[PDB]
């Protein structure tokens, strides 16, 4: 289950 | 795929243990703190030494650089923290609030703003062009951990040895979140992600944890390393692959991969406790930092 | 000398 850390929204 | 960090160079200067090491955001410099009452300014890239910032009268267990790479917040056992204009190494303000020692420090992203935590079990936001402190927060039932500030300034997230993290709103001053673990060890390291989005929280359990804190839920969960006496510093490396890096009490450098949760790297170098390591904000270096019995700042490059 | 570079109790 792959998590976004870096993304901005 | 996995890193492959390489020593590069050995920072020596310290006469006592070293505890923080940061990057400037601008990558110019890397700002180191120590129980020898010293801040040291070296060359991101090559190592070299450029000045040693003083004025505290004890040891430092922080340091924070500002949003323009031109100011420097230090956190002192002599129950202050200190403005420091880098450029020129003179101490702008003093600020003079808490009544124990200031373990942790960190501007906002405007960087109009300093947080602290202290042994004196509060957090405090200050002003920076004032020194006047703007609010006392009661966060915690015991010593203050980690400060910092998220994204956009909006929040705080702060840990304490009383087994948990709280999310401050910052201009209310009030508790927004009180994060419960399903046991309570003592929370050593607390920082927002990039994206503000989670909380990378370390307990003296030899444990890093992965937080939605909005959700109250742990998403990740890293070990297999040394944590149970002192409190380290964690961090998000993003310049390439995504992994999470941490100090270890068996003086080494992990590295993990953010989603399998699989150590990826050990990096061998330091005699003492990893008390503090650093990502740099573009390249893909790190900067780790240990105790008494080695006194030295390590830089150590990956091509991922 | 610096809190942080003190064992805990």
């Amino acid at each position: 289950e792959e998590v976004d850390v870096t993304s901005v929204y | 795929v996995k890193p492959n960090y390489a020593l590069k160079f050995t920072l020596a200067g310290h006469t006592k243990a070293v505890s923080s090491v940061k990057f400037s955001p601008n990558g110019e410099w890397l700002a180191s703190s120590s129980a020898d009452k010293l801040i040291k300014i070296w060359g991101a890239y090559d190592g070299k030494f450029e000045k040693t910032i003083s004025g505290h009268k004890l040891g430092i267990s922080d340091v924070a650089w500002s949003s323009d790479s031109n100011l420097l917040v230090s956190a002192s056992d002599d129950k202050t923290l200190k403005i420091w204009d880098v450029s020129s190494g003179k101490c702008l303000k003093t600020l003079k609030g808490h009544s124990n020692y200031v373990f942790c420090c960190n501007f906002n992203p405007q960087s109009n703003l300093i947080v602290s935590g202290s042994f004196d079990e509060s957090v405090r936001i200050w002003d920076v062009k004032t020194g006047k402190c703007l609010k006392t927060l009661p966060a915690h039932s015991d010593p203050v951990s980690a400060v910092h500030f998220n994204r956009d300034g909006s929040l705080i997230v702060s840990s304490s040895y009383d087994g948990l993290c709280r999310i401050w709103d910052t201009a209310s001053g009030q508790c927004l979140k009180t994060l419960i673990d399903d046991d309570n060890p003592p929370v050593s390291f607390v920082k927002f992600s990039p994206n503000g989005k989670y909380i990378l929280a370390a307990t003296l359990d030899n444990t890093l944890k992965l937080w939605d804190y909005s959700k109250g839920k742990c998403l990740k969960t890293y070990t297999g390393h040394k944590n149970e006496k002192y409190c380290i510093f964690a961090n998000f490396s993003v310049t390439g692959g995504k992994w999470i890096v941490s100090g270890s009490e068996d003086n080494l450098v992990y590295i993990w991969n953010l989603q399998t949760k699989e150590i990826v790297q050990k990096l061998q170098g330091h005699t003492d406790v990893v008390i503090s390591t650093a990502c740099h904000p573009t390249e893909n270096i790190i900067a780790s930092a240990a105790l008494e019995n080695d006194k030295t700042i390590k830089l150590w490059k990956s091509d991922c | 000398g610096a809190a942080r570079a003190e064992v805990h109790l």
